[PDB]
RNA sequence: CGAAGAACCUUACCUGGUCUUGACAUCCACGGAAGUUUUCAGAGAUGAGAAUGUGCCUUCGGGAACCGUGAGACAGGUGCUGCAUGGCUGUCGUCAGCUCGUGUUGUGAAAUGUUGGGUUAAGUCCCGCAACGAGCGCAACCCUUAUCCUUUGUUGCCAGCGGUCCGGCCGGGAACUCAAAGGAGACUGCCAGUGAUAAACUGGAGGAAGGUGGGGAUGACGUCAAGUCAUCAUGGCCCUUACGACCAGGGCUACACACGUGCUACAAUGGCGCAUACAAAGAGAAGCGACCUCGCGAGAGCAAGCGGACCUCAUAAAGUGCGUCGUAGUCCGGAUUGGAGUCUGCAACUCGACUCCAUGAAGUCGGAAUCGCUAGUAAUCGUGGAUCAGAAUGCCACGGUG
């Protein structure tokens, strides 16, 4: 290890918090807790929903929760299916009137999360890492953007000797706070080991 | 006595923004009765995750509006005129009403 | 009338008010000799004063409260020297020559993880 | 170039313009007289065949004919159109050089 | 290493105001308890009255005269072995150095108390006594006394 | 050093007693409310009995949470491999380095670029040059500290005016300190000299602040089969009426030596009495604890305030004034031990923190050799916090003097 989180390092500027709200030592303890339960669950029943981030606003006993996804319709439900379920599931989980507003992801090829959850899913589909890692991710360069650094952990392909891979385009100056980058992880528990992946998309400068 | 209010979206800012007053706005001139937390205004929301159908979806969000009072209990001039010298904070509503 | 001069150094807060006449000096309801007098070397406060013939010149009403002796004494010196400059904005060169017009930016230091005192690194006789 | 062209030159700190203007010095010099070439030429006429060594080299590698005015210490084996003349002489250069553009000028009638 | 700036301008004595006496109190100072240093030397410095009876001011400098060297050694990793090539000493350290010998040797005097154990040493300085004065020749016996290398 | 905190617990270790679908998960069979008070046998783990107990889905089969016990698939492993691994970390090193595309060069490994001349903290920059460009780096974005401005004025402030149960205590006042959100400012920008009339250097002006302002944060390509299967996760291998699991007590604080990192000394730049001035950053509902009362004291009783610029832990030490003791092992330095006591907690023998009284050692500055430190630095002086019922000279952090 020898790298600072390209996201948290910027959590101050050019990067909003995926959970903005106030709280005091009292409830704060169980507060961030519920947020985890709800957030962890919203993925379980919406994995293939192609969900990106998941913000969580909190005014007063009424969390908002915004499920950003490239596939909104599927996260919507049969004109009330999905929404109702989730919006209701947030019952005792937070013991408060929790809403839920979906956000459409523009260009699902420039968002880290997706580009990460995807490549990993392809790997689980018995596919050559190099191919997808390169091409199936190279797209982020065709819909725009200036630079995208990918990274696949070890154990790739039949081999006991874990190895990391490079492959990067444009420029990803993660040494610039005013740079703003879309970083996110993604695992892939396969027949053996847990081939990981890290997406570094440089979406413009300042 | 001039009363001051600070309502941010978290302590990450509402903290420094308030300590500033007690430190700067409160030296010897201003009296300052004390920094209070006050009840937080919790406003959560439920949004249907899936686009159309799947009522059983829904996602819950929320925006905690953290507030603070404090307020100076001494209308002087030498110290009650050293607060305007503070207008930073990219998000700390400061309703300086009397 | 009067001429104010902030002045400060090392977490200190000086407040000297120079009046025309009355070489009397008071710092927080105390004498420059009863608060500082007979200390390490609190002869710095009245240094800039005499530096240009004082006592039977003007007055010094200070109100400092920050930092220990050395510093609290350094702040005043800064405020005063700064103050006189008001009564006469054509004596800066003189005061600057000595080095009073400037403040002692040289503040304390912050401790650091791994170390034991911001700089004093832990020993390891065996390496 | 266009930067100074319009008001787009008064952009950024006065210092910046300077740091950017230097590029022109180099650029407009090392290329300023070739910018108008939207594709490899059809014939290359080089003065001394020695100094502009590399120049001629690339040429005979692309199929671009070369008309060079070699010299005694020159290596004419790289020139497909040798002109055994004083590679120097302030007058030699001018006369022939200008004489070249002469035929070229009305070359296209 | 390669750094090249200036000297640290020291604050003059708490009274006579003199850099020469300034760094003097510092070299004598201990545990940052500068206060004691003053109240320990500033006294013995004036206690000379009982030891003489006049404007005790130059006595200090005159006393250091018998403790001011002008030649020191300096081993050099050359010629396979280690040279010694002795060289004089600029004024900047002459006055300084001496002050050390005057104090760093006035402590082992073992008299009534550091306040006085120091005073006497000054009188012994100009009158040649104690290791303070010793160190001089005991050092000179190398430089100027072994110019064979100098 | 994992340990930001070993009396039980923790715990993983030892001894002994004891339990084998099992302390921890599900599935099944049949039963039984869960629950509370309970008696005895035992160190306890537990077992053998007395009650008290019946909530609801009621389609009166069945049930759900939970409990009993029977069988088994299993459950369980801080067990072995860190040369099976993921994740995470230290290190060369904040070092200036590490590469790629294309082009060109050699039969080729490979080179060139990236070398050379100046230059910078730097593969920073400027020329050059068979290379022209590009990426990871370095720089800059982030924080923080150094000036001023806009704004708001409680618990913060008090310049003026006024009233003083003299304390900004009370009107009052938004000036000032301060608080804290947002802004201006530093760029070799300007002056001069050097340099090829370039990069840059050297001084200089102006400023509160120069030549990446000070300090953080940020750690390239990879190396050490470096570290961690013991936080966690996990391939393989192992154990399973037991390297699983429960209790009690003991151990991790043992010694007959050594090595590293620390604290306090060896003293009058000091101790000791009295007196007394100055700061910062911080914690706090099984909490921090006032005032007051008792006690020599640790602390106890009673009981307010603050869940916080309002109150509390907290009423800094060095320091300065006076006086003393006068270079002896002392008026130094405190180890040790005895006497008796407090507070935590079932409980402090083993093995705790502290108080009082008495005891008052070694040590008179330390060979060979060795470490840190370039400025608010080293040096020294206190203050707070994580862990935590209660064992800090350790770690993290703050400010004084310098």
């Amino acid at each position: 290890g020898q790298k600072v989180h390209p996201n948290g390092i910027r959590l101050g500027i050019v990067k909003p918090w995926n959970s903005t709200w106030f709280a005091n030592t009292k409830e704060f303890a169980d507060n961030l807790d519920s947020d985890f339960k709800v957030r962890q669950y919203l993925t379980k029943e919406l994995a293939k929903a192609s969900v990106s981030r998941i913000v969580i606003e909190r005014p007063a006993k009424s969390i908002r929760v915004t499920i950003h996804t490239a596939r909104p319709g599927i996260v919507i439900g049969k004109k009330g299916e999905d929404v109702e379920k989730l919006r209701k599931v947030v019952a005792d989980i937070a013991g408060v009137p929790a809403q839920i507003n979906i956000a459409e992801v523009r260009k699902p090829e420039l968002d880290a999360k997706l580009v990460a959850d995807s490549i990993t899913s392809q790997l689980e589909r018995r596919v050559m890492f190099r191919r997808a890692m390169k091409r199936a991710v190279q797209n982020a360069m065709r819909l725009g953007a200036k630079g995208i650094k990918v990274e696949v952990s070890g154990r790739l392909g039949g081999a006991e000797i874990a190895r990391t891979e490079w492959y990067r385009e444009g420029r990803v100056p993660l040494h610039t706070l005013r740079a703003d980058i879309d970083y996110n992880t993604s695992e892939a528990h396969t027949t053996y080991g847990v081939i990981g992946v890290k997406v570094w998309i440089f979406k413009g400068e300042i | 006595r001039i009363r001051i209010r600070l309502k941010a979206f978290d302590h990450r800012l509402i903290d420094q923004a308030t300590a500033e007053i007690v430190e700067t706005a409160k030296r010897t001139g201003a009296q300052v009765r004390g920094p209070i937390p006050l009840p937080t205004r919790k406003e959560r929301f439920t949004v249907l995750i899936s686009p159309h159908v799947n009522k059983d979806a829904r996602d819950q969000y929320e925006i905690r509006t953290h507030l603070r009072l404090v307020d100076i209990v001494e209308p002087t001039e030498k110290t009650v005129d050293a607060l305007m010298r503070l207008d930073l904070a990219a998000g700390v509503d400061v309703q300086i009403s009397l | 009338n009067q001429y104010y001069g902030t002045g400060r150094r090392k977490s200190s807060a000086a407040r000297v008010f120079i009046k025309p006449g009355n070489g009397k000096i008071v710092i927080n309801q105390r004498s420059l000799e009863q608060y500082f007098g007979r200390e390490t070397a609190r002869m710095v406060v009245r240094q800039p004063l005499e530096l240009v013939d004082m006592v039977e010149k003007l007055d010094l009403y200070i109100t400092v409260k920050g930092g220990g002796i050395s510093g609290q004494a350094g702040a005043i010196r800064h405020g005063i020297t700064r103050a006189l400059m008001e009564y006469d904005e054509s004596l800066r060169s003189e005061l600057r020559k000595a080095g009073f017009v400037t403040r002692d930016a040289r503040q304390v230091e912050r401790k650091k993880v791994g170390l034991r005192k911001a700089r004093r690194r832990p020993q390891f006789s065996k390496r | 170039e266009t930067q100074s062209q319009d008001g787009t030159f008064d952009k950024l700190t006065k210092k910046e313009a300077l740091m950017r203007t230097r590029e022109l010095e180099k650029l407009e010099n090392s290329l300023g007289g070739i910018k108008d070439m939207g594709g490899l030429p059809d014939a290359l006429f080089v003065i001394d065949a020695d100094h502009e060594h590399i120049a001629i080299k690339e040429a005979n590698n692309l199929g671009i004919p070369v008309f060079a005015i070699v010299d005694t210490n020159s290596d004419p084996d790289g020139v497909d159109f040798v002109i055994p003349g004083n590679d120097d002489a302030i007058r030699a250069v001018t006369l022939y050089l200008g004489a070249v553009a002469a035929t070229v000028r009305e070359g296209r009638s | 290493r390669r750094r090249v700036i200036g000297q640290r301008k020291i604050l003059p004595d708490p009274k006579f105001g003199s850099e020469l006496l300034a760094k003097f109190v510092n070299i004598l100072m201990v545990d940052g308890k500068k206060s004691t240093a003053e109240s320990i030397v500033y006294s013995a410095l004036e206690t000379l009255a009982q030891r003489s009876g006049k404007s005790e001011l130059e006595a200090f400098e005159v006393a250091l005269e018998n403790v001011r060297p002008t030649v020191e050694v300096k081993s050099r990793r050359v010629g396979g072995s280690t040279y010694q090539v002795p060289v004089e000493v600029r004024p900047v350290r002459r006055n300084a150095l001496a002050m050390r010998w005057i104090v760093e040797a006035a402590r082992k005097r073992g008299d009534k108390s550091m306040a006085l154990r120091l005073a006497n040493e000054l009188s012994d300085a100009a009158e040649n006594k104690g290791t303070a004065v010793k160190k001089r020749e005991d050092v000179h016996r190398m430089a100027e006394a072994n110019k064979a290398f100098a």
